[PDB]
């Protein structure tokens, strides 16, 4: 597989800066542009940089150009983006990509926040099933007042992924994001399978493990 | 820089029929000396990195259906999907390659029209955890329903309510081209032990007329 992974990113002050890393396995970097692509959730891709295969050429979007520099180690198959004077409209995921006929091989992305805004953790209640649809039952998770995003739900430590939702979480008045994690399972498990959510909010090293009980 | 401009923003297409997705480049991308159109197509399906579908115009990578094909010449190209799959669910995007920045089009958003699908609805009361720290958070799922359209109202003993509730809708499943929804009412404790009916009643296509689920605080 052809495998790139971005790393370095998380929540940094307006006017700070960030390095990103881009770890490039099981294909001949040095032989191929690399390029960085960024969205804002919810909003289309917007190019950002590239640079050619030993780096002598590069470019960067108008909107970065003078803030942010590309570059590259070919020993050790790395691209980075070191990004200067961050804005709230630097705010993104941030993709890595290879160039060959045209960009492929993406990695998952790193999310960027550009706020002043704290760091904060979220708390976790259990969304319980109750004496009632037919065969089916719904159970889940809220996860309630965390900020930057994001946060990640698994369920039974990723063993159960048919029928789970993890909504996007919705910024509330007080400007802390909420989400809620809800799955269908047969009614007929209630007695017998335990249903544990698995919340990870890395921003704010906040991991919790919450079993939800039929009542 | 070059701008590309995607039409439509919005296409809604049904399991097996053709989809046309347009992109317009403010200046030509055929590089004579390669004598190739300097355009590429995405797929991003939800919560996904872009996958590339073509490169040149019109070249597809390998092991992309042929159901996905580039044409066009200049400034003017377009995406043809046949036989439309629920896995096609995705924003497309096209991109030039050939002067930086490698500006991308704004996107178009494919929905896969499929039969109408009722919800099916379930409400959760606050937890006892929660109502310890203060606040109360109801929730009401509309679970696995098309078309998206649905009206969600909380009613608490019979007061229809209003500024106090959160939507959340998940984008449509890859696998059967439905969506779901949240609504999170929240009240203070004070409030919440104040009443005694919770109810959620949902509107929806798929269902008859409108279906209430609610529960009694304390029991
Ligand atoms: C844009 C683009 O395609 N980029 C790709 C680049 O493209 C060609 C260049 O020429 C640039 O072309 P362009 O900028 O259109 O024109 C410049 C212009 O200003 C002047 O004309 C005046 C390649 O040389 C084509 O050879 P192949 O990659 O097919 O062969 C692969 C071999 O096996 C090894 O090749 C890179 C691989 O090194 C890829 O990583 C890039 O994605
Ligand atoms: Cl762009």
């Amino acid at each position: 597989e052809v495998q790139l992974v971005e790393s370095g990113g998380g929540l940094v002050q307006p006017g700070g800066s960030l390095r990103l890393s881009c770890s490039a396995s099981g294909f001949s970097f040095n032989s191929f542009w690399m390029h960085w692509v960024r969205q804002v959730p919810g909003k289309g891709l917007v190019w950002i940089s590239f640079t050619n295969n030993e780096g002598t050429t590069t470019a960067y979007a108008d909107s970065v150009r003078g803030r942010f520099i590309i570059s590259r180690d070919n020993a050790k198959n790395t691209l980075y983006l070191e990004m200067n004077n961050l804005r709230g409209e630097d705010t993104a995921v941030y993709y890595c990509a290879r160039g060959d006929g045209g960009l492929d091989d993406w990695g998952q992305g790193t999310l960027v926040t550009v706020s002043s805004a704290s760091t904060k953790g979220p708390s976790v209640f259990p969304l319980a099933p109750s004496s009632k649809s037919g065969g089916t039952a719904a159970l889940g998770c809220l996860v309630k007042d965390y900020f930057p995003e994001p946060v990640t739900v698994s369920w039974n430590s990723g063993a159960l992924t048919s029928g789970v939702h993890t909504f996007p979480a919705v910024l509330q008045s007080s400007g802390l994001y909420s989400l809620s994690s809800v799955v269908t399972v047969p009614s007929s498990s209630l007695g017998t399978q335990t249903y544990i959510c698995n919340v990870n909010h890395k921003p704010s090293n906040t991991k919790v493990d919450k079993k939800v009980e039929p009542k | 820089d070059i701008q590309l401009t995607q039409s439509p923003d919005s296409l809604a297409v049904s399991l097996g029929e053709r989809a046309t997705i347009n992109c317009k480049s403010s200046q030509s991308i055929f590089r004579t000396s390669r004598n190739k159109n300097l355009l590429n197509w995405y797929q991003q399906r939800p919560g996904q990195p872009p996958r590339l579908l073509i490169h040149w115009a019109s070249t597809r990578k390998s092991g992309v259906p042929d159901r996905f094909s580039g044409s066009g010449f200049g400034t003017d190209f377009t995406l043809t999907i046949t036989s439309l799959q629920a896995e096609d669910v995705a924003i497309y995007y096209c991109q030039q390659y050939f002067s930086p920045p490698y500006t991308f089009g704004q996107g178009t958003k494919l929905e896969i029209k499929r039969t109408v699908a009722a919800p099916s609805v379930f409400i959760f009361p606050p937890s006892d955890e929660q109502l310890k720290s203060g606040t109360a958070s109801v929730v009401c799922l509309l679970n696995n329903f098309y078309p998206r359209e649905a009206k969600v109202q909380w009613k608490v003993d019979n007061a229809l309510q209003s500024g106090n509730s959160q939507e959340s809708v998940t984008e449509q499943d890859s696998k059967d081209s439905t969506y779901s929804l949240s609504s999170t009412l929240t009240l203070s404790k004070a409030d919440y032990e104040k009443h005694k009916v919770y109810a959620c009643e949902v509107t929806h296509q798929g269902l008859s007329s409108p279906v209430t689920k609610s529960f009694n605080r304390g029991e």
